[PDB]
RNA sequence: AGUCUUAAACACACCGCUCGUCACGUAACA
RNA sequence: GCGAGAAGGGAAGUGUGUUUCAAAG
RNA sequence: UAAUACAGGGUUGAACUGUGGGUUAGUUUCAAUGCCCAAGGCAGAGCACUGGAUUGGAUACCCAGGGAACUGUGCUCCCAUUAAUAAGAAUC
RNA sequence: GAUUAAGCUGCAUUACGUUUAAACUUUACACUGGAUACGUUUUAAUGUUAACUUACUA
RNA sequence: ACAGUUACCGUAGCUGUAGAUGAAUGCUAAUUAUAGAGUAUAUCUCCUAUGACACUGCAUAACAUA
RNA sequence: UUUUAUGAUCCCAGGCUGGUUUAAUAAGUCAAAGUUUAGCCAGAGUCG
RNA sequence: UCUUUGCCUGGAGGUUCGUACAGUUGUAGGUAAAAGGUAUGUUAGAGACU
RNA sequence: AGAGGCUUGAUAGUACUACCGUAAGUACAUAAUAUACAGUCCCAGCAGUAGCGGUUAAACUAUAGAAGAGUCGAGUAUUAUCCAUACAUACCAGGCGUAAAAAGCGUUCAUCCAU
RNA sequence: AGAUCAUCGAAUAUAACGG
RNA sequence: UUUUUUUUUUUUUUUUUUUUUUUUUUUUUUU
RNA sequence: GGUACGAAGUCGAAACAAGGUAGUUGAUGGUGAACCAGUGGCUGAACAAAAA
């Protein structure tokens, strides 16, 4: 939880803008892809510390969903929420696929 | 920043960064240029120009400053009184007699007490640290030895005195930024004040702060010396915190660039043209330059009308007019009486009635 | 005997300084 | 016919809460 | 630490390459002396051990004998822990 | 015999332990339930007791 | 925010002193009648009361036209 | 096939937040890593 | 002046594959000075000389 | 003293929001002191890291010891509690020669850093 | 509906699925 | 125990690199 | 068994400075008490110490 004076400052407004996208996606590298329809997003986030004034980074680990399975393993790829609960893994869904991988 | 995994895959503009094709302004780059212009025109040094002219013909007017006998063949062949308390005192005892001593100031920091050890027993000899300086722009810290406490006070201002330093001090008693000072555990920050509020300071060294002609300052002492005593460390951090301190003038003359403060306006970056506006004019030549001179047809200066002025007494006050009312004239009739009197009202009288 | 050089855990400065076993008494981890 | 736990600390750690948005039974 | 065989490192010359890097666990080799085990022996040395000295009241100081320990592809890093008390970049 | 099967997660008295652990009102300004109505009414409200560990006060 | 710790000099570690008063205790004062804010404050044993009488409405067809 | 030092398996205890003035050229424009007092959200079921 | 690894908080102390593997500075009875050092003095069966 | 609790050996700068030398309880009445003195004498005690007490030190007891020299006041003071005042709880804002602190020497995983 | 450091008690770690 | 002579066995740092010579090129305020 | 504090008696002369004939340390052996013998490492090492 941040305090009311922790909201305006430069520091924490910067890291919420880069966590921040539209329909709360997310930036992520598939790690694996051996389910059928299913591939596993990586997502980077970021927070801020209000005592040294400084960002660290921590992984995220996701499962996605693929209609085409056009995306591999080491391929960046864009997600999105859902409002629901499909399958036992399955929590997101892919809309385009930035960068492909040879092979 | 933030080189991790997924920024290394995105921030690639290229498979290859070749930088050996880089095209950087190299020196013999540059070099290489000039020469190619020249058709088969290259570098040259030229030396320095030595000229006995320059010394032989200028050496013998100095000579003439000095030849003649009186100045020339010689080469080559204790009270000061203090009147308004009136006794004597010694004059140089090692100190320059130039200098005023009914201007400065001392201050007592501490006398501390040192043992000796000899064949026989142990020898105590008293030591003292006094600061003398001028409260408008000097200071300074001596230190000395003596057999008493009395005689070690004596010694230790003199070399204060010896020791005399000038400071870098705003003429508009207004510091620039905060200084911060140090040499082993200690830390003086001196926190700048307003003008008009006055110094804010410990009581026991208010004194001090007064002898360093330092105005508007609030001088904290954080933990002077955290083992030991805290007076010999502390004697060295005044030295090297009010040398750190700059000035407007400063500032400006290296800056070239306005430094101005808040209530004046240009005081020392304007400079009217007193020499080439002022000069001089004489009856004797203005003719000539009327039929030189562009014609004067111009309008934009009303109060152009001024000479030399001579020193006259006037009185507007006491100016009866047509408009003042009844009562402003009598009472002004009364006021200039009493101003006029040289008998009574240039006169101090003690008592009431003229006993 | 009087100086010089070096060392020092002493500076009431070698009548200095300082350690160990055993004997008696008071206690906390039993 | 209508209202009434207006005296509740027993459960839970990645939860309870906070924040950003949305909601024409 | 002369000769010979195997394979490393450093200095200089040419070619090639065209950002290949600094630090490093849930990691991996080596590592004086001592001890267990094992292999051992016929030299030079010596802990323990009755083998010739003590005192101004107690001793291993000064000789000699003396069956452990001294070459390991092993078990193995406790230390005053192997070329200063920083593994890198910039200012000469 | 006809259905004859009663005492709290609440409140109060007494007692033990701990350096310490709360009972005195014409309880009627409000909120709120009911209702055709400022037509009714209710301790969760309000006002007083206090070893002052606070404001104000010729 | 400053002093003290052999009567020389870096570290390190201590005593008094500030504010926040959301416990207890000692001494002395009930001294006009305009005296206050917060979980209204914790653990355990015995006994008694509650539970059919709780607020409101007969507009729950009432008191009913010279 | 899946998690796993960016703490996977796993034992005990703690429920989250707001509260206006607030001195000092630390003159805060929100009291500056973390301090509270009327308050918000939230707190399973049972007459067999 | 800048990047990253490791480590310490005055001095000081502990019961009288299962006898295995892993792991360890810390919950005291007590104390207010341990200690680096420039200089002086003193001691020295420690070196030299009027 | 309309009225009580503390201190009476040294040490401590005794609080800060307006004003910031731009002015009187200014003078007479109206000027004094407690490092004078009394009791015990390594015994009885006080106190704060440092301490005092033997021959009498403002340090122990005592104020008809004198209309107590001082700070608060209808309260005062002791203990206790916390992020315990720059003992910096160390980005602001402490270290790794001798003093408490750099792993025996080296190649690699992840993270961070780089032109 | 999305995002949303964990801390103390000194410490002792690889576990669950299919051939 | 000394000297002399003629072939057994274990073991392998005495001789052989140097005025510490780069802007001297680096070690920590004060006593 | 071992450790803390107070008082203080006997038995010894280990550290200081080359007298204990240098002295701390890793692993062993031994001895009423200073601790002692051997190997490795260090200086926190004293004395002595070159021409043709």
């Amino acid at each position: 939880h941040y305090k009311t004076w922790q909201r305006n400052t430069a520091g924490y407004l910067r890291t919420f803008m880069r966590n921040k996208l539209p329909n709360n996606e997310m930036i992520g590298y598939v790690i694996n892809d051996k389910h059928p329809k299913s591939i596993r997003v990586a997502c980077d986030r970021f927070m801020y510390v209000m005592r040294y004034k400084k960002t660290f980074r921590y992984t995220k680990k996701v499962w996605a969903h693929d209609e085409e399975s056009e995306a591999r393993l080491g391929d960046v790829v864009r997600i999105q929420p859902l409002g629901y609960r499909i399958g036992p893994w399955k929590n997101y869904v892919l809309v385009r696929v930035l960068h492909k991988e040879p092979r | 920043l933030h080189n991790s995994h997924q920024a290394r895959v995105l921030r690639r503009r290229h498979v290859y960064r070749d930088k050996h094709l880089d095209h950087v302004p190299t020196e013999r780059a540059r070099q290489l240029a000039e020469q190619r212009s020249a058709f088969e025109p290259h570098l040259r040094v030229k030396l320095e120009k030595e000229k006995f002219l320059r010394d032989c013909m200028r050496e013998q007017e100095n000579l003439a400053a000095l030849f003649t006998e009186t100045e020339k063949e010689t080469l080559l062949g204790q009270t000061v009184y203090d009147a308004e308390k009136g006794m004597f005192v010694r004059e140089r005892e090692g100190v320059d007699p130039l200098i005023k001593l009914h201007e400065l100031r001392q201050t007592l920091l501490s006398v501390s007490r040192m043992m000796s050890m000899n064949k026989q027993g142990r020898v105590y000899y008293f030591r003292a640290i006094v600061a003398v300086g001028n409260g408008r722009g000097l200071f300074g810290i001596g230190i000395a030895f003596g057999p008493s406490p009395k005689e070690a006070r004596s010694n230790a201002a003199l070399a204060a005195i010896q020791n005399l330093d000038h400071i870098d001090f705003d003429v508009g008693r207004t510091l620039t930024t905060p200084v911060h000072g140090s040499e082993y555990s200690a830390h003086v920050k001196i926190v700048p004040r307003p003008l008009g509020k006055g110094l804010k300071s410990n009581l026991r060294y208010l004194p001090l702060l007064y002898l360093m002609g330092i105005d508007n300052c609030r001088v904290s002492f954080y933990g002077p010396s955290a083992s030991a005593r805290w007076f010999t460390r502390a004697k060295a951090l005044k030295r090297a915190l009010e040398q750190l301190q700059s000035r407007r003038t400063l500032a400006n003359a290296t800056g070239q660039k306005y430094d101005l403060l808040v209530a004046p306006g240009e005081h020392w970056m304007h400079w009217p043209d007193r020499w080439f506006r002022p000069i001089s004019t004489e009856y004797a030549r203005m003719l000539e330059r009327i039929k030189k001179k562009r014609p004067p047809s111009y309008r934009r200066g009303f109060r152009a009308a001024i000479d030399e002025v001579i020193p006259e007494e006037i009185r507007p006050e006491f100016t009866p007019y047509t408009w003042k009312s009844p009562l402003q004239k009598w009472a002004e009739e009364l006021k200039r009486k009493r101003l006029t009197s040289h008998n009574v009202y240039e006169t101090e009288v003690f008592l009431h009635p003229p006993a």
